[PDB]
């Protein structure tokens, strides 16, 4: 259970005269905060979604990110023109932190290009990733002579963003130690062929996400569970199909078993007898 | 092949780093060295290992004190929470064998300094018996009584911590007034009453 | 509920007779299960372990033979048995095993064995009494607190938790110490809800070994 | 560095016919973030449908989830319509009770 602070931006740049910004903050699994091209203030999508910041603290970052917007098209655009990249262009942005207990924080500011990293911040200056095109140089390079982002940015990243990771943890301490308990089921699927069946175990409606769902006889574990995706559901909950392959003689009695934070201790023991 | 943990309970603060001791006398070249928390429902959890060949290891906010010549495995804690307070265990052993446990050391994790905070009183019934809920108060010394002239039985009042910090408490009676029986709390050299609400 | 098993279980037996302790650890490939015994004040000690590929137990030195017996009743499902109960049997049983690669050695939730050849009464299960918030509260601090207390139960073991009707969701209630009432016990749990709650229904959700049917126990608390 | 989607259709409950029920379908490891996505009924697109706001993963390649609210019956069809720049052609993928 980490609880890292995720800003997200996804900027999309095509026809020049065409672009939006739209950016997200994650809390661990929740969805804190969302930002629309269209809107001119970053959204709370909780009630303590501001953690611990003042109102006018706030503000000043409200204000800071629509500086920020504004600016990051601009300069994108003017790098487009300086060099020869062609539009469209979709910039990604994943800046954050996580925070440590009484010891350290981190943080990181990662910038891809079509899906890969191009640059990032490390200390106090911008760094190319690791096999970076040419052009991502002379780009470092002029962002590395504006000192006045780069103290800004850093301020954000080892003052501003601790602090508001503490204060979310602290403000929103009842919604993320939140026990909703999962409901399972069990199901048929696609026979894998003759004389064999796929047993299917739904488990969904569980929050947090950490989740153990196998295919078992009794206490020993099918080592042949085929655990899928934890998929998310509209209500900040999660969804978890378990299968298992195997001879219809050996479908008697085994057992779907899940273990979850909600449930105390217990699991939930679903044995295939419809 | 014998492992000691001196301490029997100890105190600490939130967001501090506690030490609980142990030392063992063994005999094998090999060994290890685990340290487990038990919970008050009686389970049982693994926290760290540390064998015989390897440095001082940690993780997350669970660390180890190791010295060989004096056989001492020290655990420490960092930051300490509210969900903390539990009996740690330290074990002795093999692999794929039993394991040799110490009496165990209670750890209590006392909360943070708070303002001083009024209680407040209120009373629920149902037919003889009567519950005196107090919601909010600090510090957590605190007294309690319920108004009765034929008082058939009193239970100890149970004090725990609220989610923000300060500390709440119920008292339960049974009486034969209970229909007008009320409750007064001193707390922080003040006298509140139910029928005050 | 009826798909719910495992957890801190309390097993209540009287003297000269046989007690079965479950174990709901789970295993990859274990050869050997471990039985451990806790008493209040001393430390946790193994008692014995069972050979499961060829179906054996070795019993620690100083123990008779034939005091406990590990059970198969179904693959890979596993009891501990003991027999000729007497008082210094009572404390808390656990299951272990060591993982796959030997790192470490996993437990069980434990069962708590009690042991008392006392009389006591035909009913042990813990009875309830439901306490609606107080009216101030809801006038004057916009929230109504409920109260569910359980007396004359036996053993001490007994687990409380409050959910909503046609909601799984884990409401965060408050509980008391588990309180000595002359040969039984007794607990109390409250539970405060905001403004937004109080016209729901709400559940009392109790887990005791001696619950009517072996079921647990739902006490309805009715909306405001 | 283009990536084409995974979609995955799951309902928020077990189907039971004429229970209210949610169905979700989950577009997820696609790139360029331009994308379209229908839910569609018996061939035909269902009105009110909503969306999470578009995230992506520790990849880079994005992800959303769409559903929508309905009453399952014995003879409805409901399926997953998803266009993407990787996708020449829009896939369909219908949605199994059964899993
Ligand atoms: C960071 C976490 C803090 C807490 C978060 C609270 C809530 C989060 C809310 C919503 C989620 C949205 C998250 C989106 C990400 C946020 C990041 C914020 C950073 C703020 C910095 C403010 C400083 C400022 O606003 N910087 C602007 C100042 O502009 P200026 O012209 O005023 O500068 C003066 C100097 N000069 C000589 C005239 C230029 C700056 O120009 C913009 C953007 C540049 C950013 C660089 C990023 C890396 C380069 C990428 C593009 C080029 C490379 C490829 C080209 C093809
Ligand atoms: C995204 O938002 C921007 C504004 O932040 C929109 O673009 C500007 O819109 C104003 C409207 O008055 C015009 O004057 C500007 O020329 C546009 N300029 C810039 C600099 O982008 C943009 O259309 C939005 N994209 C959408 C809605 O898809
Ligand atoms: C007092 O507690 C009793 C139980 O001791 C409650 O009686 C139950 O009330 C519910 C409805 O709330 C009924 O469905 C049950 O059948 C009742 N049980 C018994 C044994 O009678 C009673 O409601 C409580 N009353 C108050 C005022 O708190
Ligand atoms: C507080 O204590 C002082 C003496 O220490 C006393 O004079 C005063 O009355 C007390 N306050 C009360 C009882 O409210």
């Amino acid at each position: 259970r980490l609880f890292p602070l995720r800003c997200l931006q996804i900027s999309s740049f095509a026809n020049s005269s065409w672009t939006r910004t739209d950016g997200l903050a994650w809390l661990g699994e929740l969805q804190t905060h969302s930002w629309s091209n269209d809107s001119d203030t970053v959204r709370s999508l909780k009630p303590w979604s501001q953690g611990t910041f003042s109102d006018q603290q706030w503000e000043t970052l409200q204000h800071i990110f629509r500086v920020y917007r504004s600016s990051f098209t601009r300069d994108v655009k003017e790098f487009a023109k300086m060099l020869r990249l062609s539009y469209p262009l979709e910039l990604q942005v994943s800046a954050g932190c996580e925070v440590h207990p009484g010891n350290a924080s981190n943080n990181f500011f990662h910038v891809a290009f079509q899906g890969k990293d191009i640059l990032s911040f490390q200390g106090t200056s911008w760094e190319p990733t690791q096999e970076a095109p040419l052009w991502v140089n002379l780009a470092i390079q002029v962002l590395n002579q504006d000192k006045w982002t780069r103290e800004t940015v850093q301020w954000l990243l080892n003052g501003t963003c601790p602090q508001f990771v503490s204060g979310l943890l602290e403000s929103g301490k009842s919604e993320l130690k939140k026990q909703v308990k999962p409901k399972a089921w069990l199901s048929r699927g696609p026979s894998p062929g003759p004389g064999r069946l796929l047993l299917v175990c739904h488990v969904s409606g569980f929050y947090p996400k950490p989740v153990w769902v196998k295919w078992m006889r009794g206490e020993q574990e099918q080592q042949g569970t085929q655990p899928g995706d934890i998929l998310p559901n509209a209500d900040e909950t999660w969804y978890l199909r378990a299968t298992l392959d195997v001879v219809a003689g050996e479908a008697a009695g085994l057992s779907c078993r899940v273990k979850h934070s909600s449930l105390e201790g217990q699991d939930i023991v679903l044995y295939w007898g419809s | 092949q014998k492992v000691t943990q001196a301490q029997s309970s100890v105190s600490m603060p939130v967001r501090k780093a506690v030490t609980l001791n142990c030392l063992y006398e063994t005999s094998w070249w090999s060994y290890y060295i685990f340290w487990y928390k038990q919970l008050p429902s009686k389970e049982m959890i693994f926290l760290i290992r540390q064998g015989s060949d390897e440095q001082n290891a940690k993780s997350g906010r669970y660390s180890v004190n190791f010295k060989k010549a004096a056989k001492s495995v020290a655990l420490t804690i960092s930051a300490l929470q509210l969900e903390d307070s539990a009996k740690y265990f330290c074990a002795l052993g093999v692999w794929g064998d039993k394991l040799i446990f110490g009496k165990g050391t209670r750890v209590t994790v006392e909360p943070r300094s708070q303002p001083h905070t009024k209680p407040s009183v209120f009373v629920m019934k149902n037919g003889t018996n009567v519950a005196c809920l107090v919601k909010e108060f600090y510090p957590k010394d605190i007294r309690i009584n319920l108004v009765s002239s034929k008082k058939i039985t009193e239970f100890d009042p149970a004090i725990v911590i609220s989610p923000s910090g300060k500390y709440n408490a119920v008292k339960l009676g049974k009486y034969e007034d209970s229909n007008s029986v009320t409750c007064s709390v001193q707390h922080d050299n003040k006298t509140v009453h139910s029928t005050d609400f | 509920s009826s798909n719910l098993e495992g957890g801190t279980k309390s097993v209540t037996r009287p003297t000269r007779s046989s007690a079965e302790i479950t174990c709901d650890l789970t295993v990859i490939n274990a050869f050997y299960i471990h039985w451990y015994l806790h008493q209040e004040g001393k430390a946790p000690q193994r008692l014995l372990y069972y050979d499961v590929s060829n179906s054996k137990d070795v019993l620690e030195s100083g123990l008779s033979p034939g005091k406990y017996y590990t059970h198969t009743p179904r693959r890979w499902s596993w009891i501990l048995i003991l027999r000729n109960l007497i008082e210094n049997d009572s404390g808390v049983y656990y299951c272990a095993t060591w993982d796959r690669l030997y790192y470490k050695k996993l437990f069980g939730s434990g069962t708590t064995l009690v042991v008392t050849d006392k009389q006591l009464d035909a009913d042990v299960s813990p009875k309830p009494t439901i306490f609606l918030p107080s009216i101030a509260e809801t006038k004057l601090q916009k929230a109504g607190t409920y109260l569910c207390l359980l007396e004359k139960f036996f053993p001490d073991v007994i687990k409380i938790h409050w959910q909503e009707k046609k909601s799984n969701t884990i409401l965060g209630s408050q509980e008391g110490n588990t309180m000595k009432t002359n040969d039984t016990y007794m607990k109390f749990s409250w539970l405060t809800v905001p403004e937004e709650s109080l016209d729901k229904e709400h559940r009392c959700i109790v887990r005791h070994e001696n619950n009517k049917n072996g079921v647990d126990q739902e006490i309805i608390f009715p909306p405001i | 560095i283009q990536r084409t989607p995974k979609i995955q259709v799951y309902s928020r409950h077990p189907a039971e016919n004429g229970k209210s029920n949610f169905l979700n379908c989950y577009v997820s490891g696609f790139h360029p973030s331009d994308i379209e996505v229908d839910l569609l009924k018996n061939g035909e697109r269902i009105e009110k449908v909503e969306h999470s706001d578009l995230s992506f993963s520790k990849d880079w390649s994005f992800y959303l989830l769409y559903y929508t609210e309905f009453t399952p019956t014995e003879k409805d069809e409901y399926a997953c319509r998803v266009n993407h720049v990787t996708l020449s052609q829009p896939k369909i993928v219908k949605w199994d009770r059964d899993m």
